[PDB]
């Protein structure tokens, strides 16, 4: 009971916090991801990320 | 849930009995069999947030409006005033003029 | 080229505008305090209510 | 599953074939421009697709240098490639007379298997690539400049114009991701074209050591 809620079920363990930043460009508003992690390989390897 | 024995007030654990699992104490032979369901929930905190930010409406939580910037000289502005300088007695300005997404950032 | 006490004194209209702005700001701050303490206050995205 | 796995396989295959194209080996334009629908037509499900035997590639021969020289690509099914699979691939390449092989691991490799792959045979050159890194092409990245392998005469004329030696050139580790991407041997010099802020390009050189 103590160690079960602290198990990973989806995502990268090195990733701690990720936020969705937006850009107010007049041409088009685009969305980027600001991740407070230390695993760039996993970030660039995930699906849906350029 | 933490349960205690009436005999000595020690902690009760769960142990498999000859006919049914029961609460037992490690010091006294006092036991208590289980008849029906006994549950103990915790209800952890759910991440109800969505983490959306960067909106121009929320970004324009600034004072300076309708000023004259030294770059394009347009009303819109976003000023920051800093006083954390003892070697430089005057204060410090940081202007952010952005309506057509110019991105002006200087001192 | 000299500076005197009269070079930094405020004007009548300046004092009137200052009084009006202080009153308006105090009223808006009281409204925000009452909205947060009693009822629901519009939470800015990316931060808490306080 | 059955949706992300096939996409990962298709993207890894595309990255591997682009890597082989960058090294100057025979690849057709059809394999260059291969959409996900073509891979689905090849295999649209995970059980229908075979990682160890269906995804293998052997048409890689140097169209510029030699059709006899041949490269092989392996996709082991197990996450941790054991030394048994390594020896099987080694004997297969011995029977097929192929001295250049690449392996795409899934999750890792045993230390004994790593040491063996390091010193299995001086004539057989085998490279290792994690499937996680192969999900994106390093060359297509905007931060990574363009790297071109130089020949012996080019390095010679460079050292003649600059009046330098090989050890005086800037170094770059053999374990560099770009070095493994191009499969550069120790002692070669590669030219790098850094994109400047202006329209010009900065030309530099690095010795693989
Ligand atoms: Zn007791
Ligand atoms: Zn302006």
């Amino acid at each position: 009971k103590e160690d079960l809620p602290k198990v990973v079920v989806q995502g990268i363990p090195e990733v701690s916090r990720a936020v969705i930043h937006i850009d107010e460009q007049s041409g088009k508003e685009k969305y980027k991801l600001l991740v407070e992690g230390d695993n760039l390989r996993a970030v660039m390897a995930t699906h849906g990320v350029k | 849930m933490l349960l205690f024995c009436p005999g000595c007030g020690n902690g009760l654990i769960v142990e498999e009995g000859q006919r049914c699992h029961r609460f037992a104490c490690n010091t006294c032979p006092y036991v208590h069999n289980i008849t029906r369901k006994v549950t103990n929930r915790k209800y952890p905190k759910l991440k109800e947030v969505d983490d959306v930010l960067g909106g121009a409406a929320a970004w324009e939580n600034v004072d300076s409006t309708a000023e004259s910037c030294p770059k394009c000289e347009h009303p819109r502005a976003y000023f920051m005033q800093l006083q954390t300088r003892s070697a430089d007695e005057p204060m410090t300005t940081f202007y952010k003029c952005c309506n057509a997404q110019c991105g002006h950032r200087w001192r | 080229f000299s500076i005197g006490i009269g070079d930094v004194t405020p004007g009548q209209g300046l004092l009137k505008a200052k009084y009006e702005l202080l009153n308006a700001g105090y009223k808006k701050c009281d409204e925000y305090i009452e909205a947060l303490n009693t009822g629901k206050l519009q939470q800015q995205p990316g931060c808490t209510a306080e | 599953d059955d949706e992300e796995e096939t996409y990962r396989l298709w993207k890894i295959r595309k990255t591997i074939m682009q890597l082989c194209h960058d090294r100057g080996y025979l690849v057709t334009q059809d394999e260059l421009d291969q959409t996900l629908e073509e891979f689905k037509a090849q295999s649209g499900d995970k059980p229908s697709e075979g990682r160890p035997r269906r995804t293998d590639l052997t048409v890689l021969v140097a169209h510029n240098d030699d059709p006899t020289d041949q490269m092989f690509v392996f996709f082991p099914e197990e996450p941790k490639v054991g030394i048994k699979t390594i020896k099987v691939y080694c004997q297969r390449m011995q029977e097929e007379n192929i001295t250049r092989a690449l392996i795409v691991v899934q999750q890792g490799m045993t230390p004994s298997a790593k040491q063996s792959l390091v010193d299995m045979a001086p004539k057989y050159i085998l490279e290792q690539f994690l499937q996680q890194e192969l999900l994106i092409n390093i060359t297509e990245h905007e931060l990574v400049p363009e790297h071109v392998v130089m020949t012996k005469e080019e390095v010679t004329e460079l050292l003649a114009r600059y009046k330098l030696r090989e050890n005086q050139l800037p170094r770059i580790q053999a374990g560099d991701p770009v070095a493994r991407y191009f499969g550069i041997k120790r002692g070669q010099v590669v030219k790098i074209i850094r994109p400047s802020e202006t329209a010009g390009r900065y030309i530099t050189y690095r010795l693989v050591q």
